[PDB]
RNA sequence: GACGAUGUUCGACGAUGUUCGACGACACA
RNA sequence: CUCCUGUGUCGUCGAACAUCGUCGAACAUCGUC
C-alpha cells in the first residue's frame, strides 16, 4: 500500500531490508536528549524529538541490528538548504549518508531527508545518561551497554552493579567503551577538517553524532568561502570531556601502532619530558579547541590558564608509563662528595616544572639546605631497597629498611567504676533506646596498608572545563569576605609546638626543635626558596587510637616540618581571617556555645521562601576527592596573594602544595609508597580546601539542575532568561562576565542557603524551586557525585527536614531542639548519649581510669551532655543527672582520700559549682 | 637593702623622731619631722620597688640566656645528626649502576622513581596469599623489573625465618602470612 | 543491666589482659583475637557473643601465664 | 585567720571605733578612730593575704603529689589488677559455658587451641587425670563448652596413640595421663 | 607657723574585670 | 621507638592594664589666727 511504496521508496537503492519501527508516520521517539541554543530555549536536557519516521534495518536471517534509516519532512526552503551543504561534505567518511527524495505524501511533492544507517541513541545520548544519572531510571545507559557488548542483562540483575566502591568492576564495562568514543573523537575531527575545507561555518552540538561517529543534521550551516570555514567546538568538547576519562578513551594510545591488538609501547625507562608526544595527542584529538594549551603549566598565564592545560594534561598522562612522574634527581657533588637531590618535578597535571637555584659543587651545607635535603624522598628512596608489595595496587618506590613493620592498636581501658555506678542508677537494661554502641575497636598489623589501599578510589577524573571555571568564579565570589596574603616569619602563630615534626625529622626531636634551631631569617629564607623550587617531602601515615561507632580503621598523615612550617607562612593569614568572621557560609570558627548554634540556625534560615532543609555526605571523601577539584582548592586560596607574590611564586607555591599534599610520596610502615591523590590529614589546609570543595560541588550541582531543564516550561521568566545567560556564560563566552557571575551569585544566597564546614553542610533552599528543577535536588548531587567524584552517593546517608522548627536532622554529629530558655525559643545541639557513655565507660589510657584525677574529663562530657536534659525521652535527660551525679561521688571520695592519705582538708569553696546545673546552664545562654 | 640614698635618709629620719617622741615636744616640729620621716621613707620604697624591679630584669635575663645556650646545643646537635646521616645513607649509595644510568640522560636528569629500580642490588616482595607467592617467587630465582633476582631469607609476619619447603599449598594454613621474601641482583 | 553491655565490657577487658600477654607477637592468634573482640562488640544477638567470649577466653585459657586457680579462688 | 597578731589589734580597733561611733563624739575623734582601725584593718589584710597565698601553695603542692602517688599506683598494679577485674566480671556473668570452661581449666583441662565454632571443626585438650576424664566423657561423646563433642583419637605423653575401651579405672596408671584428646564439635 | 577641709602623688594589699601566655582535659571536621 | 592539621570550650598557674575598695604616708589650693 501507501506505507509499502514509502518503505520501498526508503530503501532505494541499497540492499536495506527495512522494517517500520513505529509506523508509516512519525514516529515521536521518547524523550532523546538534546544540547540546544537558540533565542528561546538554552540548555542540555531531554526534548522530546517529533519529525522523524524510523525505519530499523535487518540482514540475513530476519533478525534486526543497530542500524535505522532516519526519515525526516522537513519543508522545501531547508530541504535545498541541507542539500546544497551536504553536497560539499558527502566527500568526508565522517557523514551519514542522505538521500534527499521527494514523495507525495498527501497529493502534493513533500519533501523528505533520509539519513542512513544510524544507531539508535546519538552522543548526547550517552554523554547525558552517564552525567545525570539515576541508578532508578538508567534504561537507556543499560541498552547502550549491551548493545555494543560491554555486558550482558545478567550483570544488571547483580545488586550495585552502578556503585563505584562496590563492584569497582564497572570500570572495565564502562572502559569497554573506549575505543568506540575514541573514533567518535577522531571522526569529529576528520568533519571539522572538511568543514573548514568546504568553507561552512556552523556550530558541532553532540546530538548530531551516530554512536558510530557519523555526523548530519546540516541545518544551522553558514556556507562561506573555500579554506576558511570554521566549526565551533566548545559544547561539544566541553560536555564530551567528563567520560573521556570515566571510559578510558585513550587506552589505545598505550599500544604500539594505537590499536588494541599490539603489544605496549616500550618507552624509554628514563625519559621524562612527554611534551611533544601531548602536542601530538591534543593535535590529533582535539585540533580545533582554538585555546593555547601548555603542556607545561609553568608557562601559563593565569590560573584559569592553569586549570585549563591542566584538565588536559590529566587527560593525556594516563598514557605515559607511571614510572616517570615524581621527582627528577640528579647527581649533586657537596664538597667532593656525590649527592642525589631532587632538581625538579613532573606532575600529571603541572606537566614538567624545574629548581631554579640548582647549584652543583657546592662546599658546605647550612641549616636550611640540610632541611631540604633531609626532607626530600631522593636521598631515602636512592638509598634503599627496591619493593614489591603485592598487598596493594598502588606504586611501591622502596623499602627504607630490611624488614616490614606491621603496627597494631590496642583495645581502650574498661572504666569499671563509671560502669558500676551507672547500672546502679539503672542504666543499659534490656530493650532500652540508651545503650553502648561506640567502643575502641582493636586492630591487627594488616591495617596501616589495608586502609592506605583505599587510595584505589581516586582515578584520574578530567573535569569539564568550561563549566568548572565558571562554577571556580562562583566559589571565589563565595570567599570574598576575608583578608590574605603573605606574613612573615615573626608573625606566625603555632600552637602545640611539641607535636611530631614528620619524617625524617621525628628521629631528632619534635617540631619545638626545628622551630627553635631556626632563626626567623632563616625560616624567611627557606619560605622565600619555595617559591622558586620544588620541595618534595613524605609524610607518614600512622594508625589513630580513637573511640567510634565502625570497627573500619582510622589513619593519619604526618606531614613534614618544612612542608608545614612553609605553608603555614602562605597561608595562614587567610585561614585565621575565615576561622575569625560570622555571618559567613564557610562557618569554621563559630562556636556552638552561648547562643553560636541558634546564630548559625538562623542565619543559614536567612531569607529563603519556601524553606526546606537538606544534607548530604561524600563517600570516601578524602580518598576519592579527583586532583583538579583539589588544584583548583588551591588555587582558589592562593588568590589572595594579588600584591605580595608574582606569577611564578605563585605557580611555585601550586607546585609545592601538590608535590608535597597532593601526589607526594608516602611512609606507610617500613616503606614509600605513591599517593595517587586526595587529601592528607594533616596538611595545614584541610578543612579549608575541603570547604572550596564542598562550595564547588553544591555550585555544580545547581547550574546541571538549572541547565538541565526544558527551558519552555518555565514559568517564570526572570529565570528563563537567568538560565539562558547561564548557558552563553558557560559554553559561548571565554571572559568572566563578573554582572552575570554576581547575578547568579545573588540567586544562590536567595534560593539555596548552605552553612558549610569542612565536608559538612547544611542547606535551606527553595521548596518550590527545587520542585520545579531550578535548583539543587539530592539527585542533582548524586548525579554530580557519579561524574565528578567516582562515587556513588546513596540517598540512604542524606536527609530532608520539611520543618524549620525542628533544625537539622545533622550537623557536626549534634541534633538540633528547639527549646524554651527564658522567654525565648533557641536551638540547642545535643549529642549521642551512646557518645558520652562511650567516652565516660572507655578510655584510652590507664591513669585515666582512677577517675578522682580526672574530674575535669567529666565535666567537660557533662557540658557536652547537657541539652540532652531538654529531651522529652526521659533517658537523655538521665545522662546528664547521671554525669552530675558522678561528678559529686568523686569529688566526695577524692576528699576522703586526701583526708586519709594526708591529713589536711581540701574544700577550695568552689567546687560545688559542677554539682549543681547552673554551670552547664549558664554554657548554652548568650553572655549579655 | 641600705644600698639606696634614700634608706640613709630613712634611718636618720627614723633617728630624729625617736629623739623626738623622747622628749615630746610641740607639735609644730613633730609634724615636720613626720613630713621627713615620710619624704625619706617614700624615697626609699621607691627605689626598693625599683630595685625589685631591675632584679627582675636580671632574673629575665638569666632565664632568656640559660635557654639560648640550650637552643644552641640542640640546633648543634640536629646539624650533626642531619649531615650524619646524609653522609650515612650516601655509602649505601655511591656505586657504578646510579653513575651509569645518570650517565646516560639527556642532561643528568632522571626520574626517582627508576634509581631503585634499576639500582638497587636488593628485592623484597611482601606477599598476602600462596596463590600470589606461586605466581611472583616460585623457585629459587625469578624475574622482576627485567632482571634476575636470587632468593634468599624469606621471612614470615612475625619475622621468623621460613624454609622453602614450607611454602606449599597445603601448609600454608600453618604459617604466618604475608611474607616477606628477600633477593639479590643477580650479575 | 543486660547480659549484652556485660559481655562487651568483658571482650574489652579480656582483650586487654590478652594484649598484656604479649599475644601481639603472634600475627595469627592476634589476628584471631582481635576478630572475636570486634565482633563481639558489633553483635546484635546475645546467644552468639557468648560463643565467641568462649572462644576469646579459651584463646586465654590455652596459655600458662594467668595462673588460674589463684584468680579463681 | 584568728590566731594571726593582727586578730588583737584589728578587734580592739574595731571595737573602739564602734564604741566611739556609738557615743557621738567631735569630728576629730571619728577620724582618729577611723585611722587607728585603717592601720589596724590594713596589717592585717597584709599578713591575712600572707597566710592565704601560703595555704593555697601548700595545698597545690599536696594535690600535686597525690596525683603523682596515684598515678603511679595506677601504672604499676596493672596486669595484675586487670586479670582480676576479668575473673569477677566473668563470675557475675553465670553463663553455662564460660563457667564449665574456666572449672576445667582451672583443674587441668586446658584446651590446646582456639574453640572452634563450627559442625566440623578440630578441638584438642588436654587431660591430666583419670577422674577428670571421668565426668567429662562417656563413651565417645566429649562434654566440653556446654556441646557435644565426637572423639577422633586419644593419645598419650608420648604421642602414642591409644584407644577408647582402654581407659579405665585399673587401666589408669599405666600411662603418664596428659592425654591430648581430639574431637569434633557435634 | 599652726588649725580644719578637700583633692592630687606613690607603694603595699584585697577584689573585680579585661587581654595575653604556659600546662592539662573534652568535643568536632 | 608511634601517635597529623584546624576549630571551640572548660580547669589550674603566671603577667600586664584599668577601676573600685583596704590603706599608709608627701603636698598642690582654700578659710582663720
Ligand atoms: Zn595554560
Ligand atoms: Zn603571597
Amino acid at each position: 500500500a501507501d506505507a509499502q511504496s514509502f518503505l520501498n521508496r526508503v530503501c532505494g537503492v541499497s540492499a536495506a531490508r527495512l522494517t517500520p519501527c513505529g509506523t508509516g508516520t512519525s514516529t515521536d521517539v521518547v524523550y532523546r536528549a538534546f544540547d540546544i541554543y537558540n533565542d528561546k530555549v538554552a540548555g542540555f536536557a531531554k526534548f522530546l524529538k517529533t519529525n522523524c519516521c524510523r525505519f530499523q534495518e535487518k540482514d540475513e536471517d530476519d533478525n534486526l541490528i543497530d542500524s535505522y534509516f532516519v526519515v525526516k519532512r522537513h519543508t522545501f526552503s531547508n530541504y535545498q538548504h541541507e542539500e546544497t551543504i551536504y553536497n560539499l561534505l558527502k566527500d568526508c567518511p565522517a557523514v551519514a549518508k542522505h538521500d534527499f527524495f521527494k514523495f507525495r505524501i498527501d497529493g502534493d511533492m513533500v519533501p523528505h531527508i533520509s539519513r542512513q544507517r544510524l544507531t539508535k541513541y546519538t552522543m548526547a545520548d550517552l554523554v547525558y545518561a552517564l552525567r545525570h544519572f539515576d541508578e532508578g531510571n538508567c534504561d537507556t545507559l543499560k541498552e547502550i551497554l549491551v548493545t555494543y557488548n560491554c555486558c550482558d542483562d545478567d550483570y544488571f540483575n547483580k545488586k550495585d552493579w552502578y556503585d563505584f566502591v562496590e563492584n569497582p568492576d564497572i570500570l572495565r564495562v564502562y572502559a569497554n567503551l573506549g575505543e568506540r568514543v575514541r573514533q567518535a573523537l577522531l571522526k569529529t575531527v576528520q568533519f571539522c577538517d572538511a568543514m573548514r575545507n568546504a568553507g561552512i561555518v556552523g556550530v558541532l552540538t553532540l546530538d548530531n553524532q551516530d554512536l558510530n561517529g557519523n555526523w548530519y543534521d546540516f541545518g544551522d550551516f553558514i556556507q562561506t568561502t573555500p579554506g576558511s570555514g570554521v566549526p565551533v567546538v566548545d559544547s561539544y568538547y566541553s560536555l564530551l570531556m567528563p567520560i573521556l576519562t570515566l571510559t578510558r578513551a585513550l587506552t589505545a594510545e598505550s599500544h604500539v601502532d594505537t590499536d588494541l591488538t599490539k603489544p605496549y609501547i616500550k618507552w624509554d625507562l628514563l625519559k621524562y619530558d612527554f611534551t611533544e608526544e601531548r602536542l601530538k595527542l591534543f593535535d590529533r584529538y582535539f585540533k580545533y579547541w582554538d585555546q593555547t594549551y601548555h603542556p607545561n603549566c609553568v608557562n601559563c598565564l593565569d590560573d584559569r590558564c592553569i586549570l585549563h592545560c591542566a584538565n588536559f594534561n590529566v587527560l593525556f598522562s594516563t598514557v605515559f608509563p607511571p614510572t616517570s612522574f615524581g621527582p627528577l634527581v640528579r647527581k649533586i657533588f657537596v664538597d667532593g662528595v656525590p649527592f642525589v637531590v631532587s632538581t625538579g618535578y613532573h606532575f600529571r597535571e603541572l606537566g614538567v616544572v624545574h629548581n631554579q637555584d640548582v647549584n652543583l659543587h657546592s662546599s658546605r651545607l647550612s641549616f636550611k639546605e640540610l632541611l631540604v635535603y633531609a626532607a626530600d624522598p631522593a636521598m631515602h628512596a636512592a638509598s634503599g631497597n627496591l619493593l614489591l608489595d603485592k598487598r596493594t595496587t598502588c606504586f611501591s618506590v622502596a623499602a627504607l629498611t630490611n624488614n616490614v613493620a606491621f603496627q597494631t592498636v590496642k583495645p581502650g581501658n574498661f572504666n569499671k567504676d563509671f560502669y558500676d555506678f551507672a547500672v546502679s542508677k539503672g542504666f543499659f537494661k534490656e530493650g532500652s533506646s540508651v545503650e553502648l554502641k561506640h567502643f575502641f575497636f582493636a586492630q591487627d598489623g594488616n591495617a596501616a596498608i589495608s586502609d592506605y589501599d583505599y587510595y584505589r578510589y581516586n582515578l584520574p577524573t578530567m573535569c569539564d572545563i568550561r563549566q568548572l571555571l565558571f562554577v571556580v568564579e562562583v566559589v571565589d565570589k563565595y570567599f570574598d569576605c576575608y583578608d590574605g596574603g603573605c606574613i612573615n616569619a615573626n608573625q606566625v602563630i603555632v600552637n602545640n609546638l611539641d607535636k611530631s615534626a614528620g619524617f625524617p625529622f621525628n628521629k631528632w626531636g619534635k617540631a619545638r626543635l626545628y622551630y627553635d634551631s631556626m632563626s626567623y631569617e632563616d625560616q624567611d629564607a627557606l619560605f622565600a626558596y619555595t617559591k622558586r623550587n620544588v620541595i618534595p617531602t613524605i609524610t607518614q601515615m600512622n594508625l589513630k587510637y580513637a573511640i567510634s561507632a565502625k570497627n573500619r580503621a582510622r589513619t593519619v598523615a604526618g606531614v613534614s616540618i618544612c612542608s608545614t612550617m612553609t605553608n603555614r607562612q602562605f597561608h595562614q593569614k587567610l585561614l585565621k581571617s575565615i576561622a575569625a568572621t560570622r555571618g559567613a557560609t564557610v562557618v569554621i570558627g563559630t562556636s556552638k556555645f552561648y547562643g553560636g548554634w541558634h546564630n548559625m540556625l538562623k542565619t543559614v534560615y536567612s531569607d529563603v521562601e519556601n524553606p526546606h532543609l537538606m544534607g548530604w555526605d561524600y563517600p570516601k571523601c578524602d580518598r576519592a576527592m579527583p586532583n583538579m577539584l583539589r588544584i583548583m582548592a588551591s588555587l582558589v586560596l592562593a588568590r589572595k596573594h594579588t600584591t605580595c607574590c608574582s606569577l611564578s611564586h605563585r605557580f611555585y607555591r601550586l607546585a609545592n602544595e601538590c608535590a608535597q599534599v597532593l601526589s607526594e610520596m608516602v611512609m606507610c610502615g617500613g616503606s614509600l609508597y605513591v599517593k595517587p591523590g586526595g587529601t592528607s590529614s594533616g596538611d595545614a589546609t584541610t578543612a579549608y580546601a575541603n570547604s572550596v570543595f564542598n562550595i564547588c560541588q553544591a555550585v555544580t550541582a545547581n547550574v546541571n539542575a538549572l541547565l538541565s531543564t526544558d527551558g519552555n516550561k518555565i514559568a517564570d521568566k526572570y529565570v528563563r532568561n537567568l538560565q539562558h545567560r547561564l548557558y552563553e556564560c558557560l559554553y559561548r563566552n571565554r571572559d568572566v562576565d563578573t554582572d552575570f557571575v554576581n547575578e547568579f551569585y545573588a540567586y544562590l544566597r536567595k534560593h539555596f542557603s548552605m552553612m558549610i564546614l569542612s565536608d559538612d553542610a547544611v542547606v535551606c533552599f527553595n521548596s518550590t524551586y527545587a520542585s520545579q528543577g531550578l535548583v539543587a535536588s539530592i539527585k542533582n548531587f548524586k548525579s554530580v557525585l557519579y561524574y565528578q567524584n567516582n562515587v556513588f552517593m546513596s540517598e540512604a546517608k542524606c536527609w530532608t527536614e520539611t520543618d524549620l522548627t525542628k533544625g537539622p536532622h545533622e550537623f557536626c554529629s549534634q541534633h538540633t531542639m528547639l527549646v524554651k530558655q527564658g522567654d525565648d525559643y533557641v536551638y540547642l545541639p545535643y549529642p549521642d548519649p551512646s557518645r558520652i557513655l562511650g567516652a565516660g565507660c572507655f578510655v584510652d589510657d590507664i591513669v585515666k581510669t582512677d577517675g578522682t584525677l580526672m574530674i575535669e574529663r567529666f565535666v567537660s562530657l557533662a557540658i557536652d551532655a547537657y541539652p540532652l536534659t531538654k529531651h522529652p525521652n526521659q533517658e537523655y535527660a538521665d545522662v546528664f543527672h547521671l554525669y552530675l551525679q558522678y561528678i559529686r561521688k568523686l569529688h566526695d571520695e577524692l576528699t576522703g582520700h586526701m583526708l586519709d592519705m594526708y591529713s589536711v582538708m581540701l574544700t577550695n569553696d568552689n567546687t560545688s559549682r559542677y554539682w549543681e546545673p547552673e554551670f552547664y546552664e549558664a554554657m548554652y545562654t548568650p553572655h549579655t | 637593702f641600705s644600698s639606696l640614698p634614700s634608706y640613709a635618709a630613712f634611718a636618720t629620719a627614723q633617728e630624729a623622731y625617736e629623739q623626738a617622741v623622747a622628749n615630746g615636744d610641740s607639735e609644730v616640729v613633730l609634724k615636720k619631722l613626720k613630713k621627713s620621716l615620710n619624704v625619706a621613707k617614700s624615697e626609699f620604697d621607691r627605689d626598693a620597688a625599683m630595685q625589685r624591679k631591675l632584679e627582675k630584669m636580671a632574673d629575665q635575663a638569666m632565664t632568656q640566656m640559660y635557654k639560648q645556650a640550650r637552643s644552641e646545643d640542640k640546633r648543634a646537635k640536629v646539624t650533626s645528626a642531619m649531615q650524619t646521616m646524609l653522609f650515612t645513607m650516601l655509602r649505601k649509595l655511591d656505586n657504578d649502576a646510579l653513575n651509569n644510568i645518570i650517565n646516560n640522560a639527556r642532561d643528568g636528569c632522571v626520574p626517582l622513581n627508576i634509581i631503585p629500580l634499576t639500582t638497587a642490588a636488593k628485592l623484597m616482595v611482601v606477599i598476602p596469599d600462596y596463590n600470589t607467592y606461586k605466581n611472583t617467587c616460585d623457585g629459587t630465582t625469578f624475574t622482576y623489573a627485567s632482571a634476575l633476582w636470587e632468593i634468599q631469607q624469606v621471612v614470615d609476619a612475625d619475622s621468623k625465618i621460613v624454609q622453602l619447603s614450607e611454602i606449599s599449598m597445603d601448609n600454608s594454613p600453618n604459617l604466618a602470612w604475608p611474607l616477606i621474601v628477600t633477593a639479590l641482583r643477580a650479575n | 543491666p543486660s547480659k549484652m553491655s556485660d559481655v562487651k565490657c568483658t571482650s574489652v577487658v579480656l582483650l586487654s589482659v590478652l594484649q598484656q600477654l604479649r599475644v601481639e607477637s603472634s600475627s595469627k592468634l592476634w589476628a584471631q583475637c582481635v576478630q572475636l573482640h570486634n565482633d563481639i562488640l558489633l553483635a546484635k544477638d546475645t546467644t552468639e557473643a557468648f560463643e565467641k567470649m568462649v572462644s576469646l577466653l579459651s584463646v586465654l585459657l590455652s596459655m600458662q601465664g594467668a595462673v588460674d586457680i589463684n584468680k579463681l579462688c
